[PDB]
């Protein structure tokens, strides 16, 4: 016989941080909007006709 | 107590209201060398400037207060070119504004039309040139002429 065991396996595994995905509503904009309207359209300059 | 300048226009009409201690005689001369100064003008039409009254009775005052006790007093009546700066400037005063309709939607909110306010504005742009043609020296043609001086 020859004595001093088999074989016996380690338990050790590679690791990975799986690609994963998650929301982001930050991610989805990259401009800001344009200004609200500065101008008047009441005025008039009052001719007597 | 109208603060239009009186320099600044023609009376047309006088009525002067004396009370207390006045003769007639003394009015009579006191409007003579108010009417001799031209300076005093009135629009060259007018002839006859002057009303007057003359009340036998002094005004009264009330007790204690800040109006104190005369022997005489007058009260005076005048029409004059010289307001149309006045009217003037509430033209000028209502003109700045509704020129941006500033204001306007409280008066319109009452239902009041926007066709009202403008012919307001119209009636006075018609009274500016009411003042303005009375303040005319009665021109007929395309000048004026005088005497040898004035």
């Amino acid at each position: 016989h020859v004595p001093g065991g088999g074989s016996v396996q380690i338990v050790y595994k590679p690791v990975d941080l799986s690609k994963v995905t998650s929301k982001c509503g930050s991610l989805g904009n990259i401009h800001h909007k344009p200004g609200g309207g500065q101008v008047e359209v009441k005025s008039e300059k009052l001719d007597f006709k | 107590m109208v603060k239009c300048d009186p320099r600044h226009g023609k009376y047309m009409a006088c009525c002067l209201l004396y009370r207390g201690d006045v003769v007639p005689k003394d009015v009579n001369a006191a409007i003579a060398t108010i009417k001799t100064k031209r300076s005093i003008q009135f629009v060259d039409w007018c002839p006859t400037g002057f009303k007057v009254g003359i009340n036998y009775q002094p005004p009264t005052v009330v007790p204690g207060g800040d109006l104190a006790k005369v022997q005489r007093a007058v009260c005076m009546l005048s029409n004059t070119t010289a307001i149309a700066e006045a009217w003037a400037r509430l033209d000028h005063k209502f003109d700045l504004m509704y020129a941006k309709r500033a204001f306007v939607h409280w008066y319109v909110g009452e239902g009041m039309e926007e066709g009202e306010f403008s012919e307001a504005r119209e009636d006075m742009a018609a009274l500016e040139k009411d003042y303005e043609e009375v303040g005319v020296d009665s021109v007929e043609g395309e000048g004026e002429e005088e005497g040898e001086e004035y």
